């Protein structure tokens, strides 16, 4: 659920 | 939307101006090449490069308009592509070299000190003449390398539609560039052609290093950063 | 070179009376499908369809000017790339079905009855779908086939592999002009003609993905010894291998 | 190779 590239788009 | 209302001009500068910086390895050059420490310096150079990549598709034109979830599949299917098109581009100007990073400038050959290595490194040094042969322009790569962004990924998802949109006003900016250097129509045509053809190879090549990726993970050559392991693991 | 001096039109003609036959797969429908036999059919036929692919190769303008090492790197490169472009083209009117023949037309639920088979499947109807929705005309599917034949081992001494190089991108260059007689041809404007044959080459990276996808499930398939390959088709096999 | 025999033919 908590995938790295995620949160490194939604900066 | 404001991507499809860009100008040609304006494309190419926006892609200019999203370029990521040229990140310079750790590799301390008073000490010779084992096969782990050249794996360690080509993943740990991969990681932090990675994380700039993402800021460059976020400012690619329309990237920004899709879901998270789109630019996420977009980025985890093209970014090896997207890392082995800079690596050929940079790596124009010095043939029989790949320029991973200013101060890492590998010959063919020390592509063996890495088992499996040295067969991707003749792949990306024949893509690199090709692009020498050519004469590829700064303009030009730019637009190549967010088509891969956009394309490579768009087929495995009104996302698609507005993705082709982009993707054919990217077409026009290439052409555009073209037709400002002075080729005739048919000349337009036929490089147009030549430069989306790489793209097969580019693919070929990433799907080529994921295998070896992988390989060298499994065999634990080196310790692979969370992030690589997320991308890796992606394709599998 | 002859090929050099054709027109556009002599080119599809040309392209067009190369077409190899739809071959029939060995399909007995009263028996139940394995994951062995499903993967037998699908070699059997692939190995039948490579010799009239040699022979379609020897008919493509300029292949056969190239000595026979090129044409053997060329071949065994791009022959499931090939294939698959065929079969995405043979599906183009059957949605959400893969027609490897007439008597073989598998769905993705069937696909599952290989392991990793139904994503290679999804990723095949979903270029199926991209041909439909671009409707792809078969001058068209003509052409891409002989770029992707001419194309994707060309860059894997001197004059002797340079001249070689320079005849492929010549061939290579008359196709491009050709795609865009046709386009021209069937009314489309100068800006929609580009941005199609950018549409269209962007799809062989795909296909490029999908054989690249498919060697490797089928080195899988062959070392878990699931189905035993023709010695032509183990050699083409053992060509990326190597 | 079976492939070279076979575009000789
Ligand atoms: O800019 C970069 C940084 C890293 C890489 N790269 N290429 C690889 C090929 C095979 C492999 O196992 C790892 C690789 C990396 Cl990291 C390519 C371009
Ligand atoms: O016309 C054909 C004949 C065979 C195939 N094909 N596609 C495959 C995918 C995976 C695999 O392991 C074998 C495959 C064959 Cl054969 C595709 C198109």
């Amino acid at each position: 659920k908590h995938k790295i590239l995620h949160r490194l788009l939604q900066d | 939307s404001l991507a499809l209302s860009l100008t040609a001009d304006q494309m190419v500068s926006a892609l200019l101006d999203a370029e990521p910086p040229i990140l310079y390895s750790e590799y301390d050059p008073t000490r010779p090449f084992s096969e782990a420490s050249m794996m360690g310096l080509l993943t740990n150079l991969a990681d932090r490069e990675l994380v700039h990549m993402i800021n460059w598709a976020k400012r690619v034109p329309g990237f920004v308009d899709l879901t998270l979830h789109d630019q996420v599949h977009l980025l985890e299917c093209a970014w090896l592509e997207i890392l082995m098109i800079g690596l050929v581009w940079r790596s124009m100007e010095h043939p029989g070299k790949l320029l991973f990073a200013p101060n890492l400038l590998l010959d063919r050959n020390q592509g063996k000190c890495v088992e499996g290595m040295v067969e991707i490194f003749d792949m990306l040094l024949a893509t690199s003449s090709r692009f020498r042969m050519m004469n590829l322009q700064g303009e030009e790569f730019v637009c190549l390398k967010s088509i891969i962004l956009l394309n490579s990924g768009v087929y495995t998802f009104e996302e698609k539609d507005h993705i082709h949109r982009v993707l054919d006003k990217i077409t026009d900016t290439l052409i555009h560039l073209m037709a400002k250097a002075g080729l005739t129509l048919q000349q337009q045509h036929q490089r147009l052609a030549q430069l989306l053809l790489i793209l097969s190879h580019i693919r070929h090549m990433s799907n080529k290093g994921m295998e070896h990726l992988y390989s060298m993970k499994c065999k634990n050559v080196v310790p692979l950063s969370d992030l690589l392991l997320e991308m890796l693991d992606a394709h599998r």
